[PDB]
DNA sequence: ATATATATATATATATATATATATATATATATATATATATATATATATATATATATATATATATATATATATATATATATA
DNA sequence: ATATATATATATATATATATATATATATATATATATATATATATATATATATATATATATATATATATATATATATATATA
C-alpha cells in the first residue's frame, strides 16, 4: 500500500521482533563485545588523571572534562588536527595542559589501548 | 564490564519495550500516578536549566549542576536561601573561567535562571 | 566471518519481511511511535546532506559526516556554536583538497548547508 | 498515539516491571554494593566524634551536623572550596572547629575511605 | 488517579503486607535487637532505686518517677541541660535528690549502660 | 493478691512497617540537562567487496515438464481398411 | 498401414515454465565484512546535579499501626490461689 521512509523504519522493526534478530545479533558476535571492556578501562584511566590534576593545581574538578579529553584522544588517532585546535581554544586555560597530557604525554598507555580496541 | 552487560541483554528489553509501546496505542496502558507526581515537580528544573543557553564555551555541566542544586534548596517546604547561595557562588566561579564569559555576564545568567536579585550572589562572593 | 553470517540466515529474515509487508497491506500494522519520533527529528539532517550536491570529486564522506556533526551541535536544547565550528572547519579543510574545489567554494557549500554566515567559519579557520 | 515526557517516563517503567530489570540490575553488579559498607562506616565515625565534641565543650548535640560535615568532606575531595566558605559562615560559631576537624584534622582516616569508596 | 498524603500512607502499607517487609525487617537485623535487653536492665535498675528511696525517707512511692528519671538520663547524655532544669522545678521537692542521684551518683553504672546501648 | 489478651489516663526507654519536617552519603530502575567512548537492531548520506531469492540486458553449455516443425524405431488403449 | 491419446529411445531448432553452471552490470528484497557521521530504540562504562519510585546507613522529633521492658489504677474477657 505504502512505502515511505517513516513506514520503512517501522517495517524493519517489525521483522526484527518477529525473527528475534537483536539478541541473536549480539550473542552470535561475542568477539566485538570485549571492546566494552577496553572502553571501560580508558574511561577509568582518564577520569583518575582528571581528579589528580585538580588536586595538584587546586582547581575544582570540572565535570565533563573526561569526555572532552576522550574525544581528542580518538581524533588524534585519525588525524583530524584542525578539529583539535578549535577545541583547545574552547576549554579553559588551566585545563589545556591536561588535554595535551592525555594526547601526547600519555601516548604510551592510553593511545596503545585505542590502537588495541579498533583492532 | 561485559558480564554485567550480558545479563540485561538476556532479559530482552528490545521486544519488551516494543510490546509496551503497542499496548499504549491500543489504550491498554494509562499514565501511571508516579509520572504525574514527577512532571509536576520536575518542570521547574527543566525550563530554568534552559535559561543557561547564552553561556558559551567549555563543558558547562558544572554551571548546570550547581544552578540545579541551588533551586533544590529554595523549593523545600522550609526554604534555605543561605545554603542556596553556597551553590550559587560555585556556579558563578565555574562560569567565570570559560573563554568568552565575564564575571558580570555570569552574574547575569545565574541570577536570571534562579529568578533572584543579582546582589544576593554578589554579597556571598567576596 | 561465515559463522556470524549463518546464524542470521537460519532466523529466516526473507520470509518474515514478506509477511510483515503483507500484514501492512491488509491494515493489521500501524506506524510505530518510534518512527514518528524518528522522522520528526532526522528530517533536518536529510535535506542538509542533499545541499552538498555541487561538491565534486573524491570520497565526499568526510565532508558529509563533519557537516552532520556540526548540525547536530546546533540542535541541542543548549546549543554550542563553539564546538559546532570546530567540526565545521574540519569539513572545509577536507573539502578544499579535492580536485576542482576552492577554499571559498567549500566555504560556500558548508555555510549554505548549515545555514550560517560564511564569516563564522572563516574566523576559526586561521 | 503520543510520545510526551510524562508518558515516556511511564512507558520506561512498564518495560522494567515486565522484564524485571530492577532486581537483576542490583544482583548483577555486586561489586559496587560494598560502597554501602564503607559509607556506613564513615557515617558512624562522623557521628561518634560529633557527640564527643558536644561533651568536651559542654554544648548540646546539634542534630544534622553529621550531614553538614559529611557534605564538606566530599566537596573538599572534588575541590569546590567557595562552596565550603559560605557553609562555614552558615553553621554556628562553636561548631566551626568541628567542621574543620573532619576535613583536615581527621583527614587521613576519613579522606582515605572516600578515596577507597569512589575507587 | 490521586496522590495526597492520606492515600500515600495507605499505598505504602499495601506494599508492606503484599511482600511481607515487616517480619523480614525485624528478623534480618538481629544485632539491633539487643538494645531491648539493655533497656530492660536500666528500667529494672531505676525502679529498684525508686522504691529504696521511698523507703529510706518514708515518703510514698510515686509512679512515673522512674519514667521521668529515664528521660533526664538521656538528655544528660545529649547535652540538653536547659531542658533538665525545668523538669527539676516541676518534680516535687523530696524527689529532686533522686533525680540527680540517677544522673550523677550512679553515673558510672547507668551512663555506661546508655553508652553501650547506642553503640 | 498473681499471670495473660483488649481498650483508657500518666511519666518513659527499645525494635519494626508507614507518612512528614531538617542536614547528608551509597547502590538500583525511570525521565532531563552537558561532555564522551563501546556493542546491537532500524532508516538515511558517501566510496566498496562477497553469498542468496526475484526481475531485466548481452552470449552460451546441460538435465526435466509442455506446445510446434522434419526424418525414424518400440510398447499400450481406441477407431478403421 | 492410417488416425486420436499415453510412454520410451535417436537428432537439429523455436517458444512457455522449473533447475544447474560461466561471465559483465542495473534494480527490489535477505545477510556478512571495511570506514566517517545523523536519527529512533536496547544495553555497558566514566563524571556533575534535579525529579519519580524501593533500598540500606548516621541523627533530633511528631503521627498511624505491630511487639518488648518499668510503675500506679479502671473496665471487658481468660485462668490460679
Amino acid at each position: 500500500i505504502a512505502e515511505t521512509l517513516t513506514e520503512k523504519h517501522t517495517l524493519g522493526i517489525e521483522k526484527v521482533v518477529a525473527t528475534d534478530s537483536w539478541r541473536v545479533g549480539i550473542t552470535s558476535r561475542e568477539k566485538k563485545l570485549e571492546r566494552i571492556n577496553i572502553s571501560a578501562e580508558i574511561s577509568r584511566r582518564i577520569q583518575d588523571e582528571a581528579i589528580a590534576y585538580a588536586r595538584n593545581k587546586g582547581i575544582p574538578y570540572l565535570p565533563g572534562i573526561n569526555g572532552i579529553a576522550w574525544k581528542l584522544l580518538r581524533l588524534k588517532w585519525l588525524g583530524y588536527t584542525d578539529q583539535i585546535n578549535v577545541v583547545m581554544r574552547t576549554v579553559p586555560a588551566e585545563w589545556r595542559d591536561f588535554l595535551t597530557q592525555i594526547m601526547e604525554n600519555t601516548q604510551m598507555e592510553s593511545m596503545y589501548s585505542e590502537l588495541r580496541k579498533v583492532r | 564490564s561485559v558480564e554485567v552487560y550480558r545479563q540485561k541483554i538476556e532479559k530482552g528489553g528490545y521486544s519488551a519495550a516494543y510490546e509496551a509501546t503497542r499496548r499504549y496505542e491500543r489504550e491498554e496502558i494509562e499514565v501511571l500516578s508516579w509520572s504525574s507526581r514527577w512532571e509536576s515537580a520536575w518542570s521547574k528544573f527543566g525550563e530554568a536549566v534552559k535559561a543557561l543557553g547564552k553561556i558559551e564555551g567549555a563543558p558547562r555541566a558544572l554551571v548546570i549542576a550547581k544552578v540545579q542544586e541551588a533551586l533544590a534548596y529554595m523549593s523545600k517546604p522550609l526554604p534555605n536561601m543561605k545554603l542556596a547561595m553556597a551553590a550559587a557562588v560555585q556556579a558563578v566561579r565555574a562560569c567565570e573561567q570559560l573563554p568568552g564569559m565575564n564575571r558580570e555576564r555570569c552574574l547575569d545568567a545565574v541570577a536570571g535562571a534562579l529568578g533572584v536579585a543579582k546582589d544576593w550572589i554578589r554579597r556571598e562572593m567576596t
